[PDB]
């Protein structure tokens, strides 16, 4: 099963700021990746799908880039709202999978 | 509209089993499969499984214990997830999440608390939280009530019916005695209280039970 | 005759891109390392397969999934080469026009 | 008829692999991971398309590329279809004179 | 030739708990493995093929997963029967070959 390392597991970023959120696949998936967001006591949010392209509703502030195994998801001017945990996850190959996580810290 | 309708706890007994509910709207395509997923406190996202409504057919995660079993009812749009056998392993917060057939999960349900325990079912009695007469205040002043001796998990807090979301803290429940107990906390300027109405509205699934508390100086 | 059965197999093998690209994935899922899971991409790999273009970037590792396979395969030869058959006897009526038979 | 439309077929086929070979370029770039991202490989790959060798070098990962890709795939099977229909009628005209028919 | 690497090379589980054998490819061979279990002075009997598919007459505890390089045997509920050797094969490319062997101890 495909394998999604999120490093680091937690995140310490200033106010306004750019931050960057990595995950790398245990092998080449394209592009098939996709990313959430779950703030406190709340249900995961889809951010970002297939690496890069954008969902109606969802922040302009959020980007994402990547393919093949490396793939990272970018949040410009970070604030308050922003303090979440962020996953990706794979549809390349069966099962689908998640990664481990990461938490933004401000 | 919310898409996809779970409900909000179940309490299970050791041994025994439950059938989680998922009731779905929106549009609805032969293309949808309905996902599950399972998340134990300061965990993260768990694959258990998946299952098109529109021809029954189901697939597992193979990498854990196979708790789950899944159906679907493609007259009432309701998918369906029947754990058995529990232990206090399986005490999590099962999502359920609808996927076009694209990869992604665009939309999730609430999330259902799952508690396994033989303890009982307990109704939250819920005390207000006024400043004390000799409490001096500055431009904004701090109200709360206390949600003290329910189980299971959880309860939803909130201030004048949802009207209410700035300047408000729920802090996470304390077990003890097989009884949790929190408080939740609100912020609203001196000037507006106690001219205007401040009161917190509790729902507890679990018990089926909501009440109201409002705050009035003491 | 030839030209209906050309534009009926046009149809017939639209189905069965159609059908295949459901079917594929639905036997795909379940089996640890299948690809052809998503609808999009199985509708690609069913073009792909009933044209025998052969890039290999998608292919069925089920039984079931092979089966399908198999029935899009044929179903693109079969309709490449009624279309075929349907050109030839098209040329050879308009030869038997210029040479007044 | 069957030699002038092997004809149109084969110029035909020509525009449509400059042509296909130039949009793929012009789809892939822009869709992180594409290998068709230049003209004289992407016009190697167009070759590849139409005739269906299947070496599996190079293909398409984008919508319009693969579209660009159809175009190419159903080009050259109804030219090299349409050659070989036409070479039948050949071979059929010519057999209605050994025979004296 | 495919290496296949069972580690650890001993396991020690208490009753009742589930227990999980790592079987790692040096090359993706797919779903192509298989697992078998050897007790003292007994000849190997098959436990599992294609890494996740059931053998008639073993026991429901036994289950398997995994695909490509990463290969899982999983035993739920370890009793006393289970003590024994456990090897995994592959079938993927010529020749076959099996795993160092993992031991099971409760
Ligand atoms: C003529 C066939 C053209 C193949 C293009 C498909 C590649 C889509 C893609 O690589 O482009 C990528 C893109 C995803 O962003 O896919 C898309 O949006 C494109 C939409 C695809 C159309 C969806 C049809 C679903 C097929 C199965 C229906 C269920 C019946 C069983
Ligand atoms: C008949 C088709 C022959 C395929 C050979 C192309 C491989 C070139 C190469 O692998 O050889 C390598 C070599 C690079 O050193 O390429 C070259 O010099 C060869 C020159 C290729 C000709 C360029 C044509 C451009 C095609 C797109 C035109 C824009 C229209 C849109
Ligand atoms: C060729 C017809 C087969 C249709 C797909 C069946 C899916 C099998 C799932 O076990
Ligand atoms: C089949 C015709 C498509 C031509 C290529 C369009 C390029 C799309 C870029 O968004
Ligand atoms: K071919
Ligand atoms: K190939």
């Amino acid at each position: 099963d495909i394998l999604l390392t999120q490093s680091p597991a937690i995140l310490s970023v200033s106010p306004g700021e750019r931050v960057s959120f990595s995950c790398r696949a245990s092998q080449s998936i394209g592009t098939d990746i996709h990313w959430y967001q779950q703030r406190t006591n709340g249900s995961p949010r889809l951010l970002i799908k297939y690496a890069s392209e954008s969902i109606s509703g969802i922040p302009s502030r959020f980007s994402g880039s990547g393919s093949g195994t490396d793939f990272t998801l970018s949040i410009n001017s970070v604030e308050s709202e922003d303090i979440a945990n962020y996953y990706c996850q794979q549809s390349n190959r069966w099962p689908f999978t998640f990664g481990s996580g990461t938490k933004l810290e401000i | 509209q919310v898409q996809l309708q779970q409900p909000g706890a179940e309490l299970v007994k050791p041994g025994a089993s439950v059938k989680l509910s998922c009731k779905a709207s929106g549009y609805t395509f032969t293309s949808d499969w309905i996902h599950w997923v399972k998340q134990r406190p300061g965990h993260g996202l768990e694959w258990i499984g998946e299952i098109i409504p529109s021809y029954g057919r189901a697939n597992y995660n193979e990498k854990i214990q196979k708790k789950a079993t899944l159906t679907a009812d493609k007259s009432s749009s309701t998918a369906f997830m029947q754990l058995s056998s529990l232990t206090s392993e399986d005490s999590a917060v099962y999502y359920c999440a609808r996927e076009r057939g694209d990869g992604y999960f665009a939309v999730w349900g609430a999330g259902t608390t799952v508690t396994v325990s033989s303890a009982k079912t307990t109704p939250p009695s819920v005390y207000p939280l006024a400043p004390g007469s000799a409490a001096q205040t500055n431009s904004m002043v701090t109200l709360g009530c206390l949600v003290k001796g329910y189980f299971p998990e959880p309860v939803t807090v909130t201030w004048n019916s949802g009207s209410l979301s700035s300047g408000v803290h729920t802090f996470p429940a304390v077990l003890q005695s097989d009884l949790y107990t929190l408080s939740s906390s609100v912020t609203v300027p001196s000037s507006s209280w106690p001219s205007e109405t401040v009161t917190c509205n509790v729902a507890h699934p679990a018990s089926s039970t909501k009440v109201d508390k409002k705050i009035v100086p003491r | 005759l030839h030209w209906r059965a050309a534009g009926a197999a046009t149809v017939l093998l639209v189905i069965v891109l159609l059908a295949g690209s459901y079917l594929a994935v639905l036997a795909e899922r379940g089996a640890p390392g299948a690809q052809l899971i998503t609808y999009p991409r199985a509708l690609w790999w069913s073009v792909e397969t009933a044209t025998g273009v052969g890039y290999g970037d998608l292919y069925p590792v089920t039984l079931w999934g092979r089966l399908v396979a198999v029935v899009v395969m044929v179903a693109g030869i079969t309709s490449f080469g009624l279309v075929t058959a349907a050109l030839a006897t098209w040329f050879v009526g308009r030869e038997q026009e210029r040479r007044g038979h």
